[PDB]
């Protein structure tokens, strides 16, 4: 059995660490929910 | 039992010790996560109970109690926060400008960062703090790191 517990506010948190890239994937999506890369 | 709105971990006692399976949003009375966290079951809020209420393999996502109440869109150009909570961690903001996912259907937005498995059901912000999507679904780039799409529910 699953339980939950309180993990904090839902806030944007201003001087956050800004990190990550921006790539452009081209990308299929079947009927069981799952992504695939599409080249 | 508890219903105050925020971010929650999914934990599980089936496993070896306690282990967090996922993440969710709790807002308006809904609890919101994604469908590979909870497979549908139904979930415990101390000595409360939580039922599955509308759920979707394919867009990945499962409201409790009530239906889908996150609407907030990516404008397509801004910076997001993903609220990650990681296993044994602190929930914790990264802020970052998301790519795109190109489908046959549309474009969807993508976050690059990568995370445990047990992230899966952590929301993305916008500017306003509003939850834009979850966390927890895309692809695995050549890298072998994980990028995971701006899954987001439809509000009726
Ligand atoms: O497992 C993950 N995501 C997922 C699992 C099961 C299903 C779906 C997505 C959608 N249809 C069922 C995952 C999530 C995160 Cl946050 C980081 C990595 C991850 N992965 C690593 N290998 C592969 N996915």
């Amino acid at each position: 059995d699953m339980y939950i517990e309180r993990a904090g506010d839902i806030t944007w948190e201003k001087d956050a660490e800004v990190t990550g890239n921006s790539p452009r994937l081209d990308v299929a999506l079947d009927e069981s929910g799952d992504f695939s890369l599409v080249e | 039992g508890e219903t105050t709105d925020g971010v929650y971990r999914v934990m599980t006692r089936r496993l070896l010790g306690s282990t967090q399976v996922g993440v969710g949003v709790m807002q308006e009375g809904v609890f919101h996560t994604m469908w590979h966290v909870t497979k549908g079951a139904a979930l415990r809020s101390g000595e409360g109970r939580l039922d599955p209420y509308w759920g979707d393999v394919k867009q990945d996502l499962v409201s409790y109690c009530g239906p889908w109440k996150l609407d907030a869109a990516w404008d397509g150009l801004s910076e997001v926060q993903l609220l990650a909570v990681p296993p044994g961690e602190r929930a914790k903001n990264i802020q970052t400008l998301p790519g795109i996912f190109k489908t046959k259907d549309g474009d969807i937005g993508a976050v690059a960062l990568d995370y445990p498995a047990g992230t899966s059901g952590s929301p993305i912000l916008d500017k306003c703090g509003r939850v834009i999507g979850l966390y927890g679904n895309g692809v695995v780039i050549k890298n072998g790191s994980y990028v995971s799409a701006i899954t987001q529910g439809k509000r009726e």
